[PDB]
């Protein structure tokens, strides 16, 4: 409603709402650690990109 | 309206109204505001003796919530 301001007031309407729905599943894409396997033809990256 | 009558349906009328007192007392504990924006204050019903001339009894009547 309106707030005549002659008086101190709440503000009352109603507004329900529902549900949480999920939006999204961010891939949270940091440079992780590396660990040595001493293996010849393995490789890691440093900085970004995708082997195809 | 026959006497007896008139006594037992004025119970009756006050009783109810007595009853609709309780109903929206019990429904508005935990009401923060009135519509202006003041606090809800409990009511109660007062009871009085009817039939002011005659008999000094005879029915009751809630005057004056």
């Amino acid at each position: 409603g309106a707030q005549s301001s002659e008086q101190t007031t709440l503000p009352s309407g109603l507004q329900i709402g529902t549900g949480v729905r999920p939006v999204a599943t961010e891939r949270l894409h940091s440079q992780g650690n590396l660990s040595q396997t001493n293996n010849s033809k393995d490789v890691a990256i440093k900085g970004q990109g995708f082997f195809q | 309206l026959l006497n007896i009558f008139d006594i037992a349906g004025s119970a009756l009328a006050a009783q109810s109204k007595r009853l609709n007192v309780a109903a929206s007392n019990l429904a508005n504990a935990d009401s923060v505001t009135g519509p202006d924006g003041q606090p809800y204050r409990a009511k109660q019903v007062v009871f009085q003796v009817d039939a002011a001339p005659g008999q000094a009894t005879g029915g009751v009547k809630v005057a004056s919530v």
